[PDB]
């Protein structure tokens, strides 16, 4: 009989000795609750180095969506981290020695000396405008959960923000490499003249909602369809059918 | 749609501050239950149980009859046409509604203001509160039609004192 | 009731010295057909429920502040029946607690 | 010039080194601020004129002496939320937030003097707005001094904030004599490595971890811990009552169960204890929308700023007179 | 005060909003609510 | 804490550890060939790792100039916590209040182990239950939050979103309930001296009851008493009445509520005329609120402005209304009321708008907890009639709950439709 009491005391001692642990994971969960989507943990530089290794090794399996899901950040931050690690290894190849990283390891080893706010998923900011409808008296039907509708709004805004980030970031990346002019004295005529980019206006020239169809018309008299860079130029100049998020 | 405007007239809803009332309004059949009426009633009571803004529910009848039981003429014409599926669906819908009435999480009150027969008692007597009037007449004449006192009538008649359940179920 | 903590002074034999209640009442039961006291007005000022018997000629300003009206003529027999029912209910509930 | 603004705002809004005389002045100024806060019950002009003017002055100081009232009046919006969120995306403000520089005037001097790049092109516009996707870097001949100054800012930041006030609350003159020995250790890379790997900073870290754990109880954290673990906490009492019935109807078990139940009851029912010692103010990192690699240094914007994460030292109740934010939902509302 | 309703509903809203501490009689009124009768249109009939 | 000598010891040990690691790496390299050009004159003179040498020279010079007291405390630089201004007596009373409750708890558990009869054990078990249900009782809302936190640690995706939002709402509600509960005596104060309050009221109540019984008995024996004994009983009755009046005065302690802000709306000098001249008094109008829907006001008159403000402050918690808000930031719909000749308009607004109001309306709406309202005062701007019109307007708003109860129908927000 007394062995049952001994196992009960073992079950009590395994909890009482681990109360402070439960308070620690409760503090992290409280950070996630009081700021919904806030990841509560701070991402370390070594974890970003591991992300870069997993991407460089197996990019087909360790994609941006998978790395974002695994390290609980946004896909935008994954793209930024990968770009910055590529630049870091290019700088250390040019230097010949690994770069100094004293600040990074001070931040990695003592996150409690600092405040971080790094986010896991996007939560939309709602204009909580009062606007109500009275249902009929014989209405059978279920009201939607406001958290469900908030999730759908947040996910739509997340998809929009991700594709806008992608377009601006790819353009800035090949501006960083050197395929965009951006300085007025680097825009020079070719030996044959200027290429143009001719848009078809009116309702009969439209490529769809966004503008008209475009072709190039080289200075030698020939015309051609758009390149990939020219396609990015077409996509970034379209009007957007939404207000400015963030 | 627009074809369900007759069913919404057959099962009305009256709303109060924290309560809902279902009203049977089929005066041609003396408020006899059809399959769409049972489907509407089941949908209404499920939504009202889910709603935390509703405290309790009601069931009333319009006219001199509370509920004369199930509408068996449609089932008879369906059985005459060979297929037995319509009778089946009506029966598990009706017994599902009776089971919902017996296990309902909020208070439910039935106002029995007239003749109650058959499954009319089956949708009301499993409830928490039941109000009887001086016009209330309860009978179970299922043996005299060739059928049995279903819809939970074998539950509450069998629990009457003595053997009165047998007398009521055999003599009507 | 609204000024129950005000001081009182002994004068003489007088109309006798009485102080206010030490605790505020949770209910007032009123038998004031001729409205000789300000009980309903002070109880409504202090948010205290009022049980009272209402005549057909009660003013709206008094009727609005009576939480539990009992519409009757306040005969001797009806007041006796009212108080007997109140007494029996109170002591039947009080015996259910060991008191 | 700038220390005198402390006399106007009754607190340390200046961020340089104070003399003995300036600390003696700040004692009297903070006494004045305490007596004014008690006096607020009898002030007709407290909300609409006094607090709003002080908050606007603090916001102007925070953003490098900008005309905050004038620029906000340029827009027609009453609340400061979209105005302040737009200010956080400025190029000099972001260069302060990344800790690449120490003050807003340093950032304005660096941007104006054609020495910071955006997407590898030189941008000399101090009020430029950076959207998500922008890449920030320095010049190749300029980045080494920036790396040295960033290391110095971080290591003299830990030595001048995290070491003076955290468990080493020393008097001013003897701590100033003590700082020479602490500065000599930072002269070498080996000294910084050995300071990082030391049981001194590990004890400081553990004490700050426990201190941050205690502050969570102001939100009723331990009551949520009890609510999560209600069934087994009850089961402990069931076990104790069962043992003290069965093995008593006919004692180390009783003492052990009593000690465990009392330890659990004390851990779950003790109220939050806010001690006398002031909380150390920590440097924030803008990781919700700015990704930094401090080796070069370089940074990438990937998101938008947050209205609750702007590192001003203004209280929420005062700043709510300008923002009018429904706080607590985490949104920019 | 400027709040509308009878004693019961006003007191429920005050107690729920944490404005006033709950009085002793509030549970007794909720257990036995004051009586309510339908609208009568005010036309008393000569018997 | 940490001694300053211990800090000097650890920094000298760190500098020594630097030197020991340098000499050990120098030894390891020098034994294996490997000339030490990267050890000498690379960790001694030309490291310059932080650029800290001019700061060292500047600090060294400033440390050999003046004299004071070397161990004299000064005012802190990175001070101004500013939320560290809470009265410490209440907090150090909370500590030993919890300690006394815990010691009583430990005493009942030790008494439960010292019984001999299971009837006695059951009696002390019920005493323990009545103690724990009154002093160590967890609110049921925390049990709901704990269950929801249990679901949340294993949730992912849409469920993680929805549970995070629900627990955010619950945490706000429990923090509000704990901070502003009127039943907790910790949520009250004293005002300037004009379960301890429970027992100090109970002792006065028992004293008053004893004095009332004694006074009734002495009036009873005064009715049949004539002559000089009648006068002696009259004097004894007067002394008893004086004691009862003093004890009744001692129970009238005005309380303020913690977490409330009180603001002056109007202080006015009024006058009355006599044959000796003008008699001048002051009126004070003040409002109070907890930023959570509770608002009140009071008007007082006294000889000075300070005294009028003090009387209004004591009276301001005696007429508190609860105001319903839409989503804790605005009103449900547009409302127009008038009190006498003061017409008030209020319009709800979306969530990044702000408060557009004059100072009286802005103060009352701020203290009630609103964030996004536009308003307009039309006609007379009498501040007291403006206060009364604001309270009339906020109590005439019909919430979606009110409409739902009034019409017996479901009211839905349109964006959830
Ligand atoms: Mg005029």
């Amino acid at each position: 009989m007394i062995k049952e009491i001994e196992k009960d005391n073992r079950h009590s001692r395994v909890f009482v000795d681990g109360i402070k642990q439960k308070m620690m994971e409760m503090s992290v969960l409280l950070k996630q609750v009081k700021e919904p989507g806030a990841r509560g943990s701070y991402l370390k530089d070594s974890e970003k180095t591991e992300m870069y290794r997993l991407h460089k090794e197996n990019p087909e399996v360790y994609t941006v969506e998978r790395l974002a899901k695994d390290y609980r950040i946004m896909r935008q931050r994954v793209h930024a981290i990968l770009f910055l690690k590529e630049d870091e290894e290019e700088e250390e190849r040019k230097l010949g020695r690994p770069l100094d990283d004293s600040v990074e390891r001070l931040l990695d080893e003592y996150p409690e000396f600092f405040v971080s706010h790094d986010r896991e998923f996007h939560v939309a900011s709602l204009s909580y405008k009062p606007d109500f409808k009275v249902m009929p008296e014989g209405w059978d039907g279920t009201i939607k959960d406001m958290d469900e509708v908030h999730y759908e709004i947040s996910k739509k805004e997340d998809d929009i923000l991700y594709e806008e980030f992608l377009r601006r970031f790819e353009f800035n990346k090949l501006k960083w490499k050197g395929e965009v002019k951006c300085h007025k004295y680097s825009r020079r005529r070719s030996s044959d003249g200027w290429k143009i980019t001719v848009e078809k206006l009116g309702p009969q020239g439209k490529r769809g909602n966004g503008g008209g169809w475009k072709f190039v018309s080289l200075p030698d008299g020939s015309s051609r369809p758009l390149n990939e860079v020219e396609k990015m130029y077409v996509k970034r100049e379209a009007p957007r059918r939404r207000r400015k998020i963030l | 749609s627009a074809s369900d405007a007759d069913v919404q007239d057959q099962v009305s809803v009256e709303g109060k501050a924290k309560s809902r009332a279902a009203i049977l309004d089929r005066p041609s059949s003396l408020n006899a239950l059809s399959a769409p009426m049972v489907g509407r009633l089941k949908r209404l009571y499920e939504s009202w149980e889910e709603n935390p803004a509703i405290s309790f529910v009601l069931m009333k009848g319009s006219g001199k009859t509370f509920c004369s039981g199930a509408d068996v003429l449609p089932l008879y014409h369906s059985i005459n046409e060979g297929n037995t599926e319509e009778c089946k669906h009506f029966f598990g819908s009706l017994y599902n509604f009776v089971y919902l009435q017996g296990t309902y999480l909020k208070p439910n009150i039935a106002i029995m203001d007239g003749v109650t027969m058959g499954c009319g008692g089956g949708i009301s007597i499993p409830g928490m509160f039941r109000v009887a009037t001086d016009k209330t007449v309860l009978a179970h004449p299922e043996v005299q039609i060739g059928f049995h006192p279903d819809a939970g009538a074998s539950y509450y008649l069998s629990r009457l004192p003595g053997y009165l359940g047998e007398y009521l179920a055999l003599t009507g | 009731l609204t000024n129950s903590y005000s001081p009182k002074k002994f004068r003489s034999r007088h109309k006798k010295l009485c102080f206010g209640p030490t605790t505020m009442p949770d209910c007032v039961v009123v038998f004031d057909a001729e409205r000789k006291s300000s009980v309903v007005l002070e109880a409504a000022k202090l948010q205290i429920p009022v049980v009272a018997i209402v005549d057909p000629n009660v003013p709206l300003e008094f009727f609005e502040k009576i939480t539990y009206p009992v519409p009757a003529r306040d005969s001797v027999k009806f007041v006796y029946l009212f108080c007997n029912v109140i007494t029996k209910c109170f002591v039947a509930e009080q015996m259910k607690m060991g008191i | 010039l700038r220390f005198q603004t402390c006399r106007l705002l009754l607190g340390n809004v200046w961020n340089r080194e104070l003399t003995i005389i300036q600390r003696r002045i700040l004692r009297r100024l903070r006494n004045r601020k305490r007596s004014i806060k008690k006096r607020k019950i009898y002030s007709k002009k407290y909300l609409t004129s006094y607090i709003q003017l002080q908050t606007t002055r603090k916001l102007s100081l925070f953003y490098g002496d900008l005309p905050i009232t004038e620029m906000h009046r340029g827009t027609k919006r009453t609340s400061y939320i979209p105005f302040l969120l737009n200010l956080e995306t400025r190029f000099d403000v972001i260069l302060l937030r990344l800790h690449f520089l120490e003050t807003i005037p340093q950032a304005r001097q660096l941007i104006s003097h054609r020495r910071v790049c955006v997407n590898k092109g030189m941008v000399s516009i101090t009020h430029l707005k950076l959207s998500h996707g922008d890449i920030i870097s320095f010049q190749e001949n300029n980045a080494i001094i920036r790396g040295e100054e960033i290391r110095r800012s971080f290591y003299k930041e830990i030595l001048v904030e995290k070491i003076i006030g955290k468990l080493l609350h020393q008097p001013l003159r003897m701590w100033r004599r003590s700082k020479t020995e602490w500065f000599h250790l930072l002269k070498t890379k080996r000294g910084c490595r050995l300071l990082l790997k030391s049981r001194f900073l590990q004890q400081l870290r553990s004490s700050m971890q426990e201190e941050d754990l205690e502050r969570t109880k102001k939100f009723g954290s331990e009551k949520v811990c009890l609510g999560s673990s209600f069934a087994e906490h009850k089961r402990m009492k069931r076990n104790l009552l069962k043992s003290l019935f069965l093995s008593k109807r006919r004692p180390i078990v009783y003492n052990s169960s009593l000690s465990l139940y009392s330890n659990s009851t004390y851990c779950f029912a003790s109220p939050h204890k806010l001690t006398m010692k002031r909380r150390i103010k920590r440097i924030e990192l803008p990781t919700h929308y700015l990704e930094v690699n401090y080796r070069t240094p370089k940074a990438v914007v990937f998101y938008g700023p947050n209205i609750g994460h702007i590192p001003h030292d203004i209280r929420l109740k005062d700043l709510n007179l300008l923002l009018w934010s429904r706080n607590g939902r985490g949104q920019n509302i | 005060s400027w709040m509308k309703g009878d004693l019961l509903s006003k007191t429920r809203r005050l107690v729920g909003g944490l404005a006033t501490r709950e009085p002793v009689w509030l549970k007794a009124m909720e257990a036995s609510p004051p009586p309510v009768f339908p609208r009568s249109n005010g036309n008393l009939k000569k018997i | 804490t940490i001694s300053p000598a211990e800090a000097d010891r650890v920094v000298r040990d760190l500098l020594a550890e630097v030197e020991k690691e340098k000499q050990r790496e120098r030894e390891e390299r020098q034994r294996q060939g490997l000339d030490c050009k990267d050890i000498d004159d690379e960790d001694e003179d030309e490291e310059d790792y932080l650029g800290i040498e001019p700061f060292i020279e500047k600090l060294k010079k400033q440390n050999l100039k003046d004299d004071g007291e070397l161990n004299r405390r000064e005012e802190s630089s990175d001070s101004d916590s500013e939320l560290d201004e809470v009265d410490w007596d209440e907090e150090r009373k909370k500590e030993d209040m919890f300690n006394k409750k815990f010691q009583r708890h430990k005493e009942l558990l030790q008494t439960l182990t010292k019984s001999e009869t299971l009837d006695e054990a059951y009696k002390w078990m019920t005493k323990l239950d009545k103690f724990e249900e009154k002093h160590f009782k967890l609110a049921p809302e925390y049990r709901v939050i704990g269950e929801l936190m249990n679901r949340l640690k294993v949730a992912e995706g849409k469920d993680k979103f929805i549970l995070q939002q629900k627990i955010n709402r619950a945490m706000r509600l429990v923090e509000w309930k704990e901070a502003f509960d009127p039943n907790n005596p910790a949520n009250y104060g004293v005002i300037e001296r004009d379960d301890d309050m429970k027992e100090r009221d109970d002792i006065l109540l028992e004293k008053l009851n004893a004095i009332d019984k004694k006074l009734e008995s002495k009036l009873s024996e005064l009715d049949h008493t004539f002559g000089k004994k009648g006068k002696r009983l009259e004097e004894e009755i007067r002394d008893l009445a004086e004691e009862r009046n003093a004890l009744t005065e001692k129970k009238r302690q005005p309380l303020y509520r913690k977490g409330y802000d009180v603001h002056v709306i109007d202080v006015k000098k009024v006058a009355k005329v006599t044959k000796g001249g003008r008699v001048e008094r002051y009126t004070a109008l003040m409002v109070c609120g907890n930023y959570e829907g509770v608002i009140g006001y009071a008007k007082a008159k006294a000889e000075t402005g300070q005294s009028a403000m003090q009387k209004a402050y004591e009276k301001c918690f005696q007429n508190l209304h609860y105001i319903e808000r839409h989503e804790e930031h605005t009103i449900a719909h547009a409302i127009q009321t008038s009190y006498k000749k003061t017409k008030l308009y209020l319009w709800p607004a979306p969530t990044t708008t702000g408060m557009k109001a004059g100072r009286v309306v802005k103060t009352m709406l701020l203290l009630a907890g609103f964030k996004n309202i536009k308003s307009k005062v039309i006609g007379s701007r009498n501040s007291y009639n403006t206060v009364k019109a604001v309270l009339k307007a906020l109590n005439a708003v019909e919430t979606p709950k009110d409409v739902q109860e009034k019409f017996g129908r479901t009211v839905v927000e349109k964006y959830l439709l």
